[PDB]
């Protein structure tokens, strides 16, 4: 019952390890140790069979065939219902004392999910047989009361340590397109028409390390990217981008809400592949895929989606809802102000946010024939609270970055008020 | 006695614990002789082939109805019995004596229970093989051995006995 | 050439583990572990089978199918010739010396006897594949002078641990009747007439725990009653005996004796299951089994065979040559005194034994209306030699419990001598 | 960066060295739990039919070229899959806490690659299946762990890498 | 000599002993090496298929008048050669320096002689298959090695020899 | 590149267990063995196949099936591609580091070769797979700088301890006569037809332990000597030779050189057995072995071939080539010295070797009726420089006897200079 920071999709969880049914009945056996006697418990493998568990909340389409090639896609697993991987225990009982030593089959736990504006609306657990579990302890005595004692709900625990990993995979439902060779400095993407009828990706790799801007020529739809993880340093050609067909992708920074205009900057290395997600476009007129190595402290919004601001032509509040990027990453704004330009002329404006708590910079975007440039005007180390008001040039334009510092909801709110 | 249970009325199926070795069966496997030092070790493999449940039917509650509602509650033994298990036991033999120590089938005793009026009016039970057990005992072609040493009479835990029921339905 | 205090039937007598034949022929092998170093021999049952030994006395009744079968009657031996029990020795030599460790298959050995009247009048032996064992000792000289010695005589050694368990079966051929429901405190079975053709057991449960009175309705034939070994606390049905087939039989008391006019006293406990054998009745009139609880310290007597004497009206010696019970078992006599009752008159007797010692105890038997009771007259601490007269009331009745303290014979012989 | 190699123009191939573990497979196998001082012992088999070679072939050094480049100067791991070979591992569980340790496979990481005015311009690779690696962590139901311990999220090699090459001819 | 047995004249079988070596065959079965502490371990399955008897017959005592004869006073050891056992021997190298062990099956020396006189005028011989002995030796690239330690030229026991016998009717 | 001293023939060279290729080309695998944790790499033999390597310079003659032949007859190595020996290493890693474990199949290397006057005709080296090397060590860092290394030369190098053990075989080649019964104090043998066709040997046993003189009736050709390795103390039979089919031979001692007129004398025991090889007799008349039992002193020549001077009558220089004993071995030289014998006429010699240095003795050969005798003349500690001249009866047999010391050349010049 957690906010979940990341964009609609597909996700596998590993959940963690130790987990085994109640009432024993992942009890293989107990072993009376006496004193100065060893003890040991063998799951030699002499037949490779496990036997995996799995629940779903929608048969139809995470079957567990299914659910097996996404978590294929998320950790590459081989093998689900053999093991060759063999386990034992060996335990020897003091001189003092007898021991007792109960071992028993343990499953990793993974969740797969299909999260969609903030809510789970499909669900999948799968057990994957794992190495066991061994308890010993002082063997009880057998003269010790019999207590009558109810059996426990049928259910789950967890014995293993604490996990929880998040990975996502490609929607094998959305096709992939792929930009063959490495993108120069300034490239452009003709989106296929078959963004008609559902999201894409786009896969390629920059030619050169650095920051770039992405976008679509009406800053709309909002994109989303990825990295293939594990595309590091594995095949190449420095004229042709080596497919991995990896399906483990790391959530870099986008959004899905369709009126969001903007523009994403983000910093890209040579020797990793990404996934840029494109939503469909309901259209019929072309659309296009802009990348621009960006040189200049641009990069100081490194990672973060730059949501152009719309109706600034008005008094008082000015409200953007979004989905809050998750502790520590950011949220960019772009304000030009309502107005036209001449040093003197001014507005009053007061920078908030609503659910999720951060840390601002204002920036004054700035134009160069070396790119843009960006000069910190101010800095805010509370937001839900901030009322300090700051006066812009009418006619310029301002980038505000957030950092989230506190995760209350799905949704932050910005609030760009005018005093005047 | 041992018929007296604090329920209410009806029938439930009890896991009497694991660590049951049953009765004269002590020495049916062998035993192993060591001196001086030697490390002896025994062990095996419950594979389904060979270790097999023990069941006890009444009028009431037929091996069926003892199977399906204890490996509904509790450890389905018969998908377990596909896969082979290991264990052993070692203990090294005293500087200067003979050492022997013998192997036997440790169970899991599950129970089928009629309740009527706080007291078990009919009693169903099985025994899941489960692991094993080995005693040992230092000796000399001298020594008299207790002769409880190498037999059991009547069927016992070797850990603390258990009750954990569920009261069945239908 | 030891006395066996038992009645006519089957046993099995486990003679311990350990037994291996002489010249090596069952050694596996020697290894030679020099210092440092760690030797170790493994039987990993990469093959499971084992080669039993087997001897008869009588190949066409005892064969080696048949000792199984009573075996399995007595301990529930499952395999015979396979096991996947593995067995191993490791032993790690000193720096200073080196070890030799030597190896030998073993055997549990087995006895089958059938015993009629003190003697064994058929005997088989069977070997039982074991768990081996192991020798460790200090490495011979490859130097030591060798000497000529010869062979050994073909045969078994005992190495394991002194044992000898006797495990009494049921005897195969002679069937069982079972009386179904839990016989309440007064019962009384009908033998059925396939007794004319020879002896049967009758499995039967009490209702309720304490001491009863079982007989014949002329207190003859004798009857032997046994416990079920294992037959406590597994099925239960309190309106119904559940059979377990259990076939290894405990002797609680009786005797073989054709005359023998007697009854019997023990204690029963209703969560176990016992075994009442009626000899072959040789008769065409139907006879009958006669249980009876009995409250009172008629309990002095538990677990004992009360026989009546006969012919007491002489003066001089009284002998009853019976099979006696064993160390630390009772055995009962009563007697109804010659002549007519009137408190005054009485008649002087001398209670004694002649083959084994024991320890004896004179009770008065008196009849209520809550049931028999028991007064001690007097006790002696030497029946063997014991002559102390002590007079007893005429046309009273009196039972002598003879508790044996040495057993020299098969048979003890009671001694009701009359001085007057 | 990586690319930089100080040889002449050419094609080569190169041992990087044994001890490579892949990106995000690290829990592929299960893990074991054990505790107060019992011995845990996890172990495997890379049978051909199991553990299986991960080819990354580029325009110029496809599968072919590169298994028969590898198997020429370094070892054959095609006749080697044919005989089985064991690993295993044991670690004690602490005085009275738990601990947790899980397998992955190690591997070799071959490489063909192009150089040209000593800069790599094509680079295969191929990740021949080795032998095996533990981890093991003490722990306790209230612990948080640094999710690094459990995820790799980039291939990389447990021992120092290396660099041993051939210029391939013809 | 050897051939001065002090008897009755006649036929006779011998049990000279188990841990018998054979001539040069010493390192048939490969050597082990290791070093720093690591510990070094070595056995083997005298499996029938494999390890076979050796037969040294005379004009008096062919092939199957010494086996039909051994087997019947000794061990049978063509029943005992379907059941396979197994033994192992481990060694650990020192601090800094490496350890060469290598392994060779022993045997059980079994003889038919003829007596007449007092000594031994025919002598018939047979190798049966017993366990096995490993011989190590600590080294370095520059140590020269006696050759006795690699090879042995004629047939002897590891352990004290024997002589146990028993006249031979018929 | 080292002299073998040894006769024309077969020989199986053992070079030493843990050869392997480079490259890591036989490397199994590495373990990171991490503080407080053992690691273990075993070789389950769970398949029984193993894969040799062999290297041959006359793949027609000297194949792989030959060669295998050959070690068969060398040390009856039995199985050359399986095997169901186990090996497993096991390395517990202290609490402060971690610990590198590296573990390679080995191999051990048996090379064969056809030996002919002092140079090697053929050559193969078969490659027995071995119980492999295991090498730990401390964990290198993980960040430790990468250099690159060119690969190394393929091939081999030798990681077991050093050893270099020679066995000669029987050139299978050659037939095997038999002298079936054991021959007394004087026999003689008549050499086959067969041997004009090619060299044969003759297997042959002496009832009597005690020293020998073989020969052929002219002292010509040459003969050699060896025994059969492993032969003594098997089966055995008083008058009969009994076969072990023993191909493996240890030469004892002779020559192969043509012109060489000689005699052997060695010392036999009759608990062995013994191959005499007759080189190829290229005559049509019959030739003969004859042995001779000699008592006395002659003994001290024990083990050597004495070589019978020829053309002494003339002075100065007198050199006779041999092929040269081994350090530590004898080679003798019988000289008559020419003229008439009348104790006064003597003759001066000066005996001197170049090659090979050594420690000579000179006796005087006398007849008797017990046999021959020595008698001491001198002793030479230097014979490669001796210049010490003696004065020697003419008419009269002398023997020198040759100890070589220094084993510089394949041959050893003998030379008996005549100062007058
Ligand atoms: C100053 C100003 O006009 N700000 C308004 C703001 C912006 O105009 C837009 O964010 C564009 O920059 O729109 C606000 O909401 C009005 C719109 O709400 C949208 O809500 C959707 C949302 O887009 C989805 O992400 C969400 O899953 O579902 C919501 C519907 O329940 C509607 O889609 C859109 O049609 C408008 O109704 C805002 O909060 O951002 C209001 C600001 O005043
Ligand atoms: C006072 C008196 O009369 N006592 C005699 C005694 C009793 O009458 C009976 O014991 C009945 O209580 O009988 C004595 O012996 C005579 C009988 O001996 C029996 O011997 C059998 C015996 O029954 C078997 O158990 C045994 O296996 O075989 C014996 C035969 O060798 C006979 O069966 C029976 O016919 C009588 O001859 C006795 O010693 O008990 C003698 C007393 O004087
Ligand atoms: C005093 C005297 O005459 N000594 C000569 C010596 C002897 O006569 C012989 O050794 C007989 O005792 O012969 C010497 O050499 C001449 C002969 O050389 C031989 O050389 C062979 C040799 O036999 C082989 O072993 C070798 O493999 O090949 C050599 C040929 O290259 C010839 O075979 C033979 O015909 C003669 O030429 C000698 O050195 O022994 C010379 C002595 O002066």
């Amino acid at each position: 019952q957690t906010i979940l920071p990341y964009p609609n999709g597909l996700y596998v969880i590993n959940k963690g390890d130790g987990y085994m049914r109640t009432n024993d009945k992942d009890l293989i056996g107990t072993l009376l140790i006496e004193s100065s006697t060893s003890g040991s418990i063998i799951q030699p493998r002499l037949r490779n069979t496990t036997r995996p568990l799995f629940n779903t909340s929608n048969p139809t389409i995470f079957s567990q065939e299914y659910t097996e090639a996404r978590l294929n896609d998320a950790f590459n697993i081989q093998l689900f219902n053999t093991s060759t991987t063999l386990f034992k225990f060996v335990e020897e009982a003091p001189t003092n004392k007898n021991i007792s030593m109960k071992v028993y089959n343990t499953y990793e736990k993974y969740e797969l999910i299909n999260y969609q504006n903030g809510n789970i609306d499909d669900k999948a657990e799968y057990y994957l047989p794992s190495l066991g579990k061994c308890e010993v302890s002082d063997a009880p005595s057998p003269q010790a009361p019999v207590v009558e004692t109810p059996v426990d709900q049928d259910g789950f625990i967890q014995t293993g340590p604490n996990e929880n990993i998040i990975v996502g995979v490609i929607n094998p439902s959305e096709n992939i397109e792929e930009i063959s060779t490495p993108i120069p400095d300034d490239y452009t993407y003709n989106i296929p028409t078959s963004i008609q009828n559902n999201a894409c990706y786009v896969l390629f790799k920059v030619n050169t390390t650095g920051v770039y801007k992405i976008t679509t020529k009406n800053n709309l739809p909002p994109l989303i990217i990825y990295e293939a993880i594990g595309s590091s340093n594995r095949n190449m050609n420095s004229n042709n981008l080596s497919n991995d067909n990896i399906k483990a992708i790391k959530y870099i920074t986008g959004l899905n809400r369709s009126d969001a205009k903007s523009y994403l900057i983000v910093s890209l290395f040579k020797d990793k592949n990404y996934y840029i997600r494109i939503p469909q476009i309901s259209s019929s007129t072309t659309s296009q895929l802009i990348f621009k190595r960006e040189l200049g402290n641009i990069s100081d919004l490194a990672d973060s989606t730059v949501n152009i601001l719309d109706n600034l032509n008005t008094s008082g509040t000015h409200y953007y809802t979004r989905q809050s990027p998750d502790v520590g990453n950011y949220i960019s704004y772009q304000l030009t102000i309502p107005g036209d330009f001449n040093n003197i002329a001014s507005s009053i404006f007061s920078f908030r946010t609503r659910n999720n708590q951060g840390i601002g910079t204002l920036y004054r975007l700035t134009e160069s024939i070396n790119g843009y440039n960006l000069i910190t005007i101010n800095n805010y180390s509370d937001l839900l609270n901030n009322v300090e008001p700051i006066s812009l040039l009418n006619g310029a334009t301002y980038i505000f970055r957030v950092k989230v510092t506190e995760l209350n909801n799905y949704n932050i709110i910005f609030d760009a008020y005018r005093n005047s | 006695s041992i018929n007296n249970v604090n329920l209410a009325d009806g029938n439930y199926v009890v896991n009497r614990g694991d660590g049951w070795i049953l009765s004269r069966q002590n020495q049916n496997l062998g035993g192993n002789i060591s001196n001086n030092g030697c490390t002896a070790i025994v062990g095996d493999l419950r594979i389904r082939e060979t270790a097999t449940p023990y069941y006890y039917p009444t009028a009431s509650f037929n091996e069926e109805y003892i199977k399906n509602n204890v490996q509904n509650v509790f450890a389905n033994f018969t998908e377990a019995s596909e896969i082979p298990i290991g264990f052993e036991f070692s203990k090294t033999a005293p500087s200067n004596k003979s050492l022997y120590m013998y192997l036997q089938y440790t169970y899991i005793r599950y129970e089928i229970i009629k309740v009527l009026q706080n007291t078990v009016t009919e009693r169903a039970v099985l025994y899941v093989p489960s692991l094993g057990y080995v005693k040992s005992i230092e000796f000399n072609s001298e020594e008299q051995i207790d002769k409880n040493f190498y037999f059991t009479s009547q069927d016992k835990c070797i850990l603390n006995e258990k009750f954990i029921y569920k009261k069945i339905d239908d």
